[PDB]
């Protein structure tokens, strides 16, 4: 388990080596205010009308009373411009701001926990994860716990037994085909069908798909071993 | 999930393809451009939005041909083969509740002349510019991913979601779902023909519901009629005046000359420009809204198609079991069962 | 001789897979991988 | 039954406690196996 950590620790850093544009989600965020700062200081050359977009042309060449229909265009075309910018600005801030929400409530549940949410720590039953900081955001590395190399089984809801019958207390029921025995859910690791394995409900008749198979008894076999003990006791016995 | 992807010709919205307009357009500068962007970036979100809602499967899994899973009757939910689009038969109702207003397909220029330009406002939308963009992933696309959802949750429980998917009798999957409600699982198999019985019921109930009421898909065609209101909106905008002698560019062009003709076509630009600024405004605020939703179909869909939910509420009205995705026009049906 | 060119094709959405379930059988990992998977948030 | 229950403490810090029986399933079978041993002790007295 360690040496599949340390191995997929060492993937993130040739990845990251490697790769150009993984990080795309936070360089398109610089992108895109880099991109609205240019276009809203290209709008500066744009006439809107007036005879020129150089404020001090204008000033240079018309006068007081003919000179402000020229600038008056200008105002109403830049103030435009930064009324364009603010609201894409407002808008773009409501996404990052829902970005943050997530990245917040990813480190409570992700960080801080463990996890029951599917996919919502990465992809696998969660583990745990650990926040790196990126420039304007967050990375988490999360880990998880993916299984593998499955074999086929038959299987059974329940096994009867002394006509009644037994369900699993944790696991489930499986066969090799000759056998059967319970193992847990999510990790093969067989184990003989016991009381103490299993739990009972009514009897063999109402369950479809029950199979016979033994159920074993713990304390059976040393109580008995205590009765081939009380009859060594009382053959020696008949000799007083 | 998503909204009609729509695209504009700035230019030819604003100016009738008359070039005096064009020419005078130029003096505004990059606002076309910021616009055209404006709805690409929208448009390509409806793409992401339906790959992150739909596209959480690894293989497009499928049911064995014997369709026994301990008595419960998944037929009117999985796809039907009879259909030349393999939806089921509830995602073949959600498709009639739903009517579009345009899809993005072709028109043959023999659609749009003569009489259905008179009838259908489509047209008038297209000669303005106003296009529709069809969706990256079509309806039988949509059945694809949303069957292979359903296939891998009905033969393989949550196991698909976290790993490969592991077979497990279907009962049995439902013995763990009690389990993790805290009901011992022999109440299951102690009244698995009644629990049956009452699900394929409940599956019968969605059905009767479907057919009979008009507006519950409420949800989805109030984004068609709003993206539908919205472009039939700007269109009528190109009948204002904005204090011009005329809304009719050609009208200014038959009857002034290139100096006072000018003051009549700033106008018209200002206005038509402001038009579509309204417009792309709204469309971005309306595309946070459905974006909002996307991510909320996808953890719907991680949650509680993907894994069985513990939180309260979340995935329907009870302890939850399973659900299961249905497609719909611009949308997600879930089937959420509940204990 | 071969040679590169602009290509136009109907998407794959994943390989194809019929799950192998029935009345009476389990599929159970007999082992598992640990994995590190990058989340990247602005 | 003291298997489907755990104890802890006396029944004096906790309000509301109720007095009722605890069935142990290894005691029945314990006296089972000692009418059992008694039976043989009384078959013994023979030899
Ligand atoms: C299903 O799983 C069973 C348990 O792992 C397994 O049964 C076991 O089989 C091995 C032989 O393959 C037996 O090994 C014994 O071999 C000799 C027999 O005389 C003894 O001297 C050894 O000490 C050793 O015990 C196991 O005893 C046997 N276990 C039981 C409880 O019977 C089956 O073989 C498996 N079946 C399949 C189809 O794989
Ligand atoms: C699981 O093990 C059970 C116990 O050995 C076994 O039940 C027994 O099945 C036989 C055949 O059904 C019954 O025999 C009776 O069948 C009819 C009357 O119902 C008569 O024609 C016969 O003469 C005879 O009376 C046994 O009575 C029955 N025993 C019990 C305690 O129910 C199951 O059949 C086994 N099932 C499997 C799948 O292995
Ligand atoms: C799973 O649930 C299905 C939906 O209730 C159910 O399908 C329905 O089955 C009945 C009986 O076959 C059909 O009734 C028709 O039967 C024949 C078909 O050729 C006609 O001659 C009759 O006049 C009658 O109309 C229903 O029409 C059919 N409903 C649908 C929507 O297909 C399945 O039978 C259930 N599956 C199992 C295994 O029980
Ligand atoms: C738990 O709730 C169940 C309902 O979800 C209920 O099942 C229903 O039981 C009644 C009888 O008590 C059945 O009614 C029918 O019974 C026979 C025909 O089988 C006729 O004599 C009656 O007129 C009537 O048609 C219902 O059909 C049955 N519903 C289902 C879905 O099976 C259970 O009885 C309840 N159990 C307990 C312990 O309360
Ligand atoms: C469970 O999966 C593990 C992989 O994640 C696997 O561990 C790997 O086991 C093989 C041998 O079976 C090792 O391969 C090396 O083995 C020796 C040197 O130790 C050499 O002869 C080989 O050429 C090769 O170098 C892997 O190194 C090892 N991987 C790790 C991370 O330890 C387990 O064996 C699997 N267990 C079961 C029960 O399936
Ligand atoms: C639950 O069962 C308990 C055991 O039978 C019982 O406790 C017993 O209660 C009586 C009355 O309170 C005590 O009797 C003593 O009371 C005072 C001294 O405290 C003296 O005046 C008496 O002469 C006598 O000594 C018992 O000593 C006490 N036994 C124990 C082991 O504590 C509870 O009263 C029962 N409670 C209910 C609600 O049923
Ligand atoms: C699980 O088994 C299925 C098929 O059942 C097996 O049949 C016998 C041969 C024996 O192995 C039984 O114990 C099993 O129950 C496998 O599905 C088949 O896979 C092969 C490729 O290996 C393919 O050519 C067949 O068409 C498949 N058949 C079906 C019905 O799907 C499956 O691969 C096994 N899974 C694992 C994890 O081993
Ligand atoms: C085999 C056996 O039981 N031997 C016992 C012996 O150990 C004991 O000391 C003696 C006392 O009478 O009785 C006999
Ligand atoms: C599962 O059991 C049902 C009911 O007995 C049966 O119809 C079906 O054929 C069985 N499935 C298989 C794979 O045989
Ligand atoms: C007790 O002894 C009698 C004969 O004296 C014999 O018939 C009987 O089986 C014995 N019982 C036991 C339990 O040993």
């Amino acid at each position: 388990i360690a040496n599949q950590f340390n191995s997929a620790i060492g993937k993130i850093q040739d990845s990251l080596s490697s790769t150009a544009s993984a990080l795309g989600k936070l360089q398109d965020v610089v992108n895109h205010n880099a991109q609205a700062l240019n276009t809203l200081v290209k709008q500066l050359s744009s006439k809107f009308g007036a005879i020129s977009s150089v404020l001090n042309d204008i000033l240079s060449r018309l006068d007081k009373v003919e000179a402000e229909v020229q600038i008056d265009r200008l105002i109403t075309g830049r103030l435009q411009s930064l009324q364009t910018y603010v609201t894409q600005q407002l808008i773009r801030a409501a996404e990052i701001r829902a970005s943050a929400n997530l990245a917040a409530t990813k480190m409570s549940e992700c960080v801080l926990g463990q996890s029951k949410r599917v996919d919502f720590c990465g992809k696998g039953y969660h583990l745990m994860s650990f926040p790196q900081s990126a420039p304007h955001g967050v990375v988490f590395l999360h880990v998880t716990y993916v299984p593998a190399q499955e074999k086929n089984f038959t299987t059974a809801p329940a096994i009867c037994h002394d006509g009644k019958a037994h369900f699993p207390r944790e696991g489930v029921f499986v066969s090799n085909g000759t056998h059967w025995f319970v193992t847990q859910r999510n990790f093969y690791e067989p184990q003989i069908i016991t009381t103490d394995n299993t739990f009972v409900s009514g009897n063999c008749d109402v369950v479809i798909g029950i199979v016979n198979n033994t159920v074993y008894d713990p304390l059976q076999p040393e109580l008995d071993s205590f009765k081939e003990e009380l009859d060594k006791y009382f053959k020696n016995h008949t000799s007083p | 999930v998503s909204m009609t992807k729509t695209s504009v010709d700035c230019t030819m919205y604003i100016c009738g393809d008359s070039t005096e307009c064009s020419n005078l357009l130029l003096q505004y500068g990059s606002f076309c451009t910021q616009l055209k962007r404006a709805l690409t970036g929208i448009a390509v979100e409806q793409d992401k939005n339906t790959q992150e809602v739909f596209a959480q499967v690894k293989q497009i899994y499928k049911t064995p041909p014997i369709k026994y899973f301990g008595g419960f009757n998944f037929s009117q939910i999985l796809p039907d083969p009879s259909k030349p689009s393999k939806r089921s038969f509830i995602e073949d109702l959600l498709f009639n509740k739903v009517t579009l207003a345009d899809a993005g397909f072709i028109k043959q220029y023999g659609d749009c002349l003569g009489d259905i330009a008179a009838r259908d406002l489509i047209c008038a939308q297209k000669f303005n510019g106003l296009t529709v963009l069809p969706p990256l992933l079509t309806d039988e696309m949509i059945a694809q991913y949303t069957s292979a959802l359903l296939a891998g949750t009905i033969t393989s429980g949550w196991t698909f979601g976290a790993g490969a998917a592991l077979q497990i009798p279907f009962a049995m999957q439902m013995a763990y779902r009690f389990n993790g409600i805290g009901v011992t699982q022999n109440v299951l198999y102690e009244n698995q023909k009644l629990i049956a019985n009452q699900f394929n019921s409940a599956i019968g109930k969605i059905q009767d519901s479907l057919s009979s009421t008009a507006s519950a898909l409420g949800k989805l065609q109030d984004v068609v009629n709003h993206n539908a209101q919205a472009l039939n909106t700007l269109v009528k905008q190109l009948s204002s005046k904005f204090g011009a002698i005329s809304s009719v560019l050609n009208d200014i062009l038959s009857r002034l000359d290139k100096v006072e003709a000018e003051v009549q076509i700033d106008r018209l630009i200002t206005g038509r420009l402001q038009s579509l600024q309204t417009y792309v405004t709204q469309q971005l605020i309306r595309a946070a809204e459905i974006r909002a939703s996307a991510n909320l179909a996808a953890t719907k869909m991680s949650e509680c198609v993907l894994g069985q939910s513990k939180r309260v509420d979340f995935c329907g009205k009870g302890y939850h079991l399973m659900s299961f995705p249905q497609s719909a026009p611009h949308g997600v049906v879930f089937l959420h069962v509940t204990y | 001789v071969a040679s590169q060119s602009i290509i136009a094709y109907t998407m794959s959405l994943g390989a194809e897979n019929s799950v192998a379930y029935s009345n009476n059988s389990i599929a159970i990992p007999t082992n598992f991988t640990i994995s590190v998977t990058t989340e990247i948030l602005p």
